[PDB]
This record gives structure tokens, C-alpha cells and sequence, in this order.
């Protein structure tokens, strides 16, 4: 129902420790920083680019430990105070509840893929109907083009 | 490295529409007195552009290719928006590490 409340991306409830990914560019582009509104490191998390349309590889693991309800998602590209250019045009959802069981989330009609950003600034809310049951959520930048991504996340729900 | 020109003295409730020529990405940039360089809009290159939640609907940024010049209309200003004003190349994070050069920046004064 109205279960739309911040998980810990940006708040810092989920520590540094329980975000991982795929793969990182540098240090300062590690899964750590891919919280939502942080300008901290270059910006956001940034893989060793760039995404393959066919092969998408790449991903961005949150750890949330006990079993939520993730209604919504929200998602930023590297802004990097007004100097990056990088963002995600497109995404998919996997989730597990054992962390070995991967699903991916698809939309009451049957697609797999959400829009994503439109630039490294503006936070863009994707609702998640049916809503997600997980402990683990992996965030896939999903593309047309060899193109450079960077993401900053933030998943809203509530707990079991 | 890009110069910025257009500014002057505006009452609030104002208009004023800033230039900057010498490039892709390029972004707006305001240094209040006593406050640090922050970010008002960017048009990138399907050619995106977005604006601080502080200018949004209020500021509105196009680039010309026929006068290789950005222009920013910025319109129903307020005291707030009183700043040097900015123009510069966003860049890569393969060229994220490489120093930026700013140039000329005016002054805008949004009094009374």
C-alpha cells in the first residue's frame, strides 16, 4: 500500500560494506559511491566501462540482510557537481532472497527492462508493480550502444 | 577554456539572458560571494539539458551553431540568484583527473 520509505542509499543505514558490483573504473568510483544524492568519490559508482548491449555483465549489488518489500526504485547518473556526463538510459532489476536464487523483475505486462536517466543529475522514480520480496537487489544498466555508464541508486519499500 | 558575458544590475521578479563562447558538454556555473562554485544547468549532446532545483522552471539553457555560442534566458530572478556566473566544459570520467581552466565569469546582481 504506502510503503514508500527511503531503504538506506542516501540516508548511509545500508553501510559501505553491503554495496558491491561487478566491477569498478577506480577506487573512487567503488559501489560504495553509488548512493543516491551523494556527491562524495567522482560521483557515483562507474564500472571498467563501457556496457555491451548484448553482454550486459555489469551490475550493482545492495545487500539489504533481512527480507523487504522494494516498491519503488530510484536511480541518478554522475553528476560530479555539475562536470559529469555519465548516467544509465536504461536498467533491469534482479533480486534474490538467499542470494543464490537470482529473479529478474518484470512489470505486470511482461518487460524486463525500465527507462532509466535522461542525464547524471535528475533522480528518476521507477515504480515496481508486482513489488518486489528480497534481501538482495542488483541494479543492470541496460544499453543501445557501447556507451559509458555511472549510477547512484536508492530503493524504497519496507520491511517483512 | 570558455567566457561568459551578459550580466548586469536586475529587481527581482527580472529577466537576463547570459552568453559564453570560446565542446559538447556544457555546463552553468555561479560563484556567490562568501559561497563555493555551484552547478545551475548543462546541455549535454538527443541534446539533454537540466537545471538546479534552485533555477528549475525559473532558467533556460540553448546552445547556437550558427554563433558557436551557449545562451542562458534566466528568467523571474530573485536576490539568491545574486552571483559571477560560469561557463565550462563537462567532461568523461577518463578525463575527469585533468585540470579545469575557467575563464571570464559576470557579475550578476539581483537587487532593489
Amino acid at each position: 500500500a504506502i510503503c514508500r520509505y527511503p531503504l538506506g542509499m542516501s540516508g548511509g543505514q545500508i553501510p559501505d560494506e553491503d554495496i558491491t558490483a561487478s566491477s569498478q573504473w577506480s577506487e573512487s568510483t567503488a559501489a560504495k559511491y553509488g548512493r543516491l544524492d551523494s556527491e562524495e568519490g567522482d560521483g557515483a559508482w562507474c564500472p571498467e566501462i563501457p556496457v555491451e548491449p548484448d553482454d550486459l555483465k555489469e551490475f550493482l549489488q545492495i545487500d539489504l540482510h533481512t527480507l523487504h518489500f522494494i516498491t519503488l526504485v530510484g536511480t541518478q547518473g554522475r553528476h560530479a557537481g555539475g562536470h559529469g556526463i555519465e548516467f544509465a538510459p536504461m536498467y533491469k532489476i534482479n533480486y534474490s532472497r538467499d542470494g543464490t536464487r537470482w529473479i529478474s523483475w518484470r512489470n505486470r505486462h511482461g518487460k524486463q527492462v525500465l527507462d532509466g536517466n535522461s542525464n547524471p543529475y535528475d533522480i528518476f522514480l521507477k515504480d515496481l508493480e508486482p513489488p518486489i520480496v528480497a534481501r538482495f537487489v542488483r541494479f543492470i544498466p541496460v544499453t543501445d550502444h557501447s556507451m559509458n555508464v555511472c549510477m547512484r541508486v536508492e530503493l524504497y519499500g519496507c520491511v517483512w | 577554456q570558455l567566457q561568459a558575458s551578459g550580466g548586469g544590475f536586475v529587481q527581482p521578479g527580472g529577466s537576463l539572458r547570459l552568453s559564453c563562447a570560446a565542446l559538447d558538454g556544457m555546463g552553468w556555473f555561479r560563484q556567490a560571494p562568501g559561497k563555493e562554485r555551484e552547478f545551475v544547468s548543462a546541455i549535454s549532446g538527443n541534446y539533454a539539458s537540466y537545471y538546479a532545483d534552485s533555477v528549475k522552471g525559473r532558467f533556460t539553457i540553448s546552445r547556437d551553431n550558427s554563433k558557436n555560442t551557449v545562451y542562458l534566458q534566466m528568467n523571474s530572478l530573485r536576490a539568491e540568484d545574486t552571483a559571477t556566473y560560469y561557463c565550462a566544459p563537462q567532461r568523461s570520467i577518463y578525463q575527469s583527473h585533468k585540470p579545469i581552466y575557467w575563464g571570464q565569469g559576470t557579475q550578476v546582481t539581483v537587487s532593489s
